[PDB]
């Protein structure tokens, strides 16, 4: 594959430093590094495959440069020089934090609401009041959602008293909130992988760490169990979702499974078989024994391994 | 292997354009640094 | 503390990390130590962990990496004193 | 034969130590050694072979390394001028130790859950936590079932703390579990080979032995009996795999060590017999009487042998 982002970095692993550096300049620090292992380890080159990469370069040249003087790279400098040639005021400069803050704004409305409520909780509730009214209307309900309801009533009331509209200070105060999601993305809070971690281990060894996270912190102990919880109680998991699966998962596999689940298992899953399905689901069940508890295991594994492959699918939410 | 000789004859003739084409991004690099700026910007925008 | 060498050796905890370090140009060297509790500590700090569901080991020795963090640990502390 | 790795071996030991200087500072000490033994001793030498290893070098050049600048050779030498050139933070070699610590954690998903878990057993309960998120799912779930009880529980208690997501400490902390497996591999415990080269002796020695190691260790002495053991009792052994291997196994020798062995191990091997087979075999024991035991001893050798040509198959867990 190469993308329009992966275009410019062939490109820029093709040209070289004097126009990595201004490219640098213009451009982010992993992206930056990239380029650097790009030219610390190479093995993308071919006799046509450089003309080609000229040939994009000429291309961009002529269209998404169009042969145009340095766009904002030596312009702001003349910018800067006009900005002191008239008063003593860096406009330009509050404009630049303006147009962060504005693509921050933009960035705050697409990333997650209650991520930016915590990530501003800290900070002036007037911030929180004042960067809620200039941020989308519907993002704005979904963090005034997730804020409790004394900070959100304290938000809305601050609202109604944010009048001043101020003009630089703004700027930087979202400039302060991008650069308190600028650092390393992270995100490996995983909320869910313990419990995905869990689920990965062996089910004695999951239910012995259930136990031990019990002792720790009943709480905790009761989250991790809730994120193995998968399709146990029809209600929650819903019967057309118990309905849609069931039919994908091998009738044989599910017996195998039921047979070694509780009896609410078996009778939630099979409420919605077919009703030959289900009659013989619970004729075999009496027919054969529970077989080993390795087979019943790895059968009750695949039903949720379709789970999570329906849920990647993301036609209806699981549980 | 004689045209496999041939075609590595051409890899080298190909190889010389590609140090052309390198000479020529170099130029670009070189003429107009304002536009070189101005193509890096708007590569980075493409990216 | 002012104690004999005996009784500071009885009062120090065991198991525990001794460090030698001179004083030139007096003669002898000279003696640090630190708690298995704070070398944990400071480890998993530097782990970012929490650490409230702490382990203690008792006669099992240093790892490489616990030693090597007793290290960096024991330089700092010697720039320390040193300053 | 001559893999990918040996091709590149002939490369070298027809090149020289110009180029071998650079793969042995790219490559790893075992591979080094081996292209040195070949210096020394070298006997792949032949007027058209160096000319078409030429030509597999000029392949690898025009494809593998395409003509392309030093990868990661002469780079990284630049990187680190550039990096000089930028803040005095080596991320770059950071990145390095990250690059073998991402490899690190592949590989300890690729190899033993139980040494991997011996290996950080020793290490601190908050690195267990740590890499036990940063691997694989599965893996972790494999080592935490490999892990005790107690150990586990506080393994998953400190994942749950793990939010610090640490930032080039955690990859030199891998570095420091490589190099604990970087040692030569060794693995030659051996935990079946004792049983295995037990199995190897005499069966009288083998006896002799297996008491003077009860006397030694009762508990060292019943794992080195359960080694001997190999198809003594039909429900470990499995009826369907006794089925298995005494179909291949011909019935004159299974007769033969039969009248020599214990009258539960001929009941447990004929029951799965075809019933006339069983019937010939016992009629046939009844008429023969012991033969020698030196033959009956043979019959059963031969018997062991076919089992662990069918344990090298692997179509069935034997025992």
């Amino acid at each position: 594959n190469l993308s329009g982002t992966d275009k410019s970095v062939i490109l820029l692993m093709t040209i070289g430093e004097d126009r990595a550096a201004e490219v640098f300049k213009h451009l982010s620090t992993r992206e930056v590094q990239a380029l650097s292992t790009a030219m610390a380890n190479v093995r993308q080159i071919s006799n046509k495959q450089l003309t080609d990469v000229l040939s994009e370069f000429e291309q961009e040249a002529e269209q998404f440069a169009a042969l145009n003087i340095n766009a904002n790279e030596y312009l702001r400098s003349v910018l800067v020089k006009a900005l002191g040639e008239e008063r003593a005021s860096s406009l330009l400069e509050d404009i630049l934090e303006t147009r962060d803050t504005t693509s921050g704004i933009e960035t705050l409305n697409f990333m997650e609401p209650q991520s930016a409520a915590d990530l501003i909780r800290d900070e002036h509730p007037q911030i929180i009041a004042t960067i809620l009214v200039h941020l989308k209307r519907s993002q704005a309900a979904d963090i005034l959602a997730l804020f409790d309801e004394r900070l959100r009533h304290d938000v809305m009331l601050r609202i109604a008293t944010f009048g001043g509209v101020q003009l630089a200070e703004l700027t930087e105060v979202l400039n302060g909130l991008l650069d308190g999601q600028n650092l390393k993305r992270s995100k490996m809070g995983g909320v869910r992988t313990a419990a995905e971690i869990i689920n990965l281990m062996k089910t004695q060894q999951e239910e012995a760490v259930i136990t031990a996270v019990r002792e720790f912190d009943g709480e905790l102990a009761q989250k991790i169990i809730d994120e193995m919880f998968l399709f146990e109680n029809l209600v929650d998991v819903d019967d057309r979702s118990i309905q849609r699966l069931l039919q994908e998962v091998d009738s044989e596999s599910l017996l195998i499974a039921l047979k070694g689940a509780e009896p609410p298992l078996r009778e939630k899953f099979l409420r919605n078989m077919s009703q030959r399905a289900a009659d013989i689901l619970r004729d075999d069940l009496a027919n054969r024994g529970p077989v080993r508890l390795s087979q019943v295991e790895n059968e009750q594994k695949a039903i949720l391994l379709i789970v999570r492959r329906l849920a990647e699918t993301g036609e209806m939410v699981i549980g | 292997k004689d045209e496999q000789l041939q075609q590595r004859r051409a890899n080298q003739r190909l190889g010389a354009e590609v140090m052309s084409q390198r000479i020529r991004e170099m130029s670009d690099n070189d003429p107009r640094v304002v536009a070189l700026v101005i193509r890096q910007w708007m590569s980075n925008d493409h990216e | 503390r002012i104690q004999p060498y005996h009784e500071f050796a009885r009062n120090l905890p065991v198991p525990t990390n001794l460090n030698l370090i001179h004083l030139k140009p007096l003669r002898g060297t000279g003696l640090v130590v630190f708690s298995p509790s704070l070398v944990f500590i400071a480890v998993d700090n530097l782990f970012g962990g929490d650490g409230r569901f702490p382990t203690k080991v008792e006669g099992r020795e240093f790892t490489h990496t616990e030693q090597r963090v007793i290290n960096r640990m024991l330089k700092l502390a010697l720039e320390g004193y040193s300053d």
